[PDB]
């Protein structure tokens, strides 16, 4: 149960930050370049 | 029965004389 | 209201006067 | 006790001391031509302002026509953008490697703290003076304008009545 | 270090704003009976002008001492009514202080 | 402001996303005491304590400086009495 919770929360967080990066790129193109680096800083 | 009740004679304006002294620790 | 925040009251704090140096000054009034 | 005792010098000054104060200060000024307490009448002499123009209390110190801001604006905008970017990066840290998340958290707070510093130089009393200025100014203009409006309408009514009575003559 | 008489007199003036302090001070007979205390109260009147007024922390006592000034020709008697009267007249007295300063 | 290209964070090892049981070939014991078999049926009856590990031995487990020669001689004398 703990492992399933960990996997589900990891998937949720991944989709969270993917959507947040996408929208930050969308409405703020000038900050698009660091955001991808942020992914490189995280992933 | 009761011929007449007593009129309210409260005196909230009374300042009271409570001694205060053991405040310092 | 239940959280006593320091140094911000409408009226002067009793604890502020207790912690103020005037208390010891009155205590040390002989030294004055 | 709960209430500290009155100051000691308070009890030294009677009515006789008050009435003899003028001659005492005259004698003191004649002689003069931290203040030592050589006489009981010294305290009524106004205390001198400290040369440093400073006052200490409770561990804290204390001391004209109203009687590049664009740089600060752009700094605030770039700081807000960087704060949003750092929030995104920190939540990504929480997502992937939260164990070291605090390593960025306080960092973000510093920027927020810097924002507070950016408010300190922008501090607003003059702006409050301005806003009060225009509100009473417009209120008095409204009062004035309604005054001439009402007196003019009364004068117009009087002229109309004068014409009416002249026609009836 | 020993505080100067400026600090103690300013702290006394700012503490005079407390209703409990005033009630306690007027409770004792010899405080009002002794002319020394009222002489000091009238001496304190000269802080209503600048730059001394810039050094105050609570302006309410500015009227209170003045109100205490009235107490020398109004009588002790009225001590009981002091908290009720200050609570009732707080609005208009604050308004007149604002008119004296904010305008 | 805080974007440092020199600061790179590596993936946490082992990755929780991957099958951590099979990372080190640790599936044998897990399969041995698995809740259910590959078909989902119950393998063995399950209980709590160690009692059934001693049932094969003889007995009825219903409820669950020093001179050895001198002590043996004392016990022998006591029993012979």
């Amino acid at each position: 149960r703990s492992n399933q919770y960990q996997r589900g929360k990891m998937h949720g967080l991944k989709q969270l930050r993917d959507s947040l990066a996408d929208k930050i790129v969308d409405e703020f193109p000038e900050l698009k370049e660091p955001v991808e680096d942020i992914i490189k800083r995280t992933s | 029965p009761s011929y007449s009740p007593t009129s309210p004679s409260y005196s909230p304006t009374s300042p009271s004389y409570s001694p205060t002294s053991p405040s310092y620790s | 209201k239940g959280a006593v925040g320091p140094n911000n009251f409408i009226w002067p704090a009793e604890d502020a006067l207790r912690r103020g140096m005037l208390a010891m000054a009155s205590l040390h009034s002989k030294e004055l | 006790s709960l209430y500290p005792p009155p100051p000691p010098y308070v009890k030294f000054f009677t009515q006789s001391n008050l009435e003899k104060l003028p001659k005492y200060k005259e004698k003191k000024a004649a002689s003069a031509k931290e203040e030592e307490i050589t006489c009981a009448l010294d305290y009524l002499i106004p205390p001198p302002m400290p040369k440093n123009q400073q006052y200490r209390a409770f561990g804290s110190i204390w001391q004209e026509n109203e009687s590049n801001y664009q740089y600060k604006i752009q700094e605030l905008r770039k700081l807000l953008k960087s704060l949003l970017l750092n929030y995104l990066e920190l939540i990504g840290v929480l997502s992937i490697n939260p164990d070291m998340y605090e390593r960025k958290v306080e960092n973000i707070r510093t920027i927020l703290v810097n924002i507070h510093h950016l408010l300190n130089e922008y501090r607003q009393s003059r702006e409050s003076l301005i806003m009060l200025l225009e509100e009473q100014l417009e209120y008095k203009r409204g009062e004035i304008r309604e005054i001439e409006q009402v007196c003019k309408q009364v004068h117009d009514k009087l002229t109309s009545i004068q014409d009416t009575l002249r026609t009836g003559s | 270090p020993l505080p100067t008489r400026f600090e103690v007199e300013l702290e006394f003036i700012q503490s005079l704003a407390n209703i409990q302090y005033v009630t306690y001070l007027l409770t004792q007979q010899q405080i009002w009976k002794s002319p020394n205390f009222k002489n000091y109260l009238k001496y304190l009147e000269y802080w209503c002008n600048p730059p001394y007024s810039q050094c105050i922390v609570y302006p309410n006592c500015l009227f209170i001492l003045k109100l205490l000034n009235g107490f020398m020709e109004s009588a002790l008697e009225g001590l009981d009514e002091l908290p009720k009267i200050i609570q009732l007249q707080g609005p208009q007295w604050m308004n007149e202080m604002v008119e004296r300063w904010a305008n | 402001y805080y974007v440092d290209p020199e600061t790179t964070y590596t993936y946490q090892q082992p990755n929780p996303l991957q099958d951590l049981i099979s990372v080190y070939g640790l599936d044998d014991i897990s399969r041995q005491v698995a809740r259910t078999n590959l078909d989902g049926t119950k393998a063995v009856k399950l209980r709590k304590s160690y009692k059934n590990q001693i049932a094969d031995l003889s007995g009825k487990f219903s409820t669950i400086n020093f001179d050895w020669d001198l002590c043996s001689s004392v016990l022998s004398q006591f029993e012979r009495s």
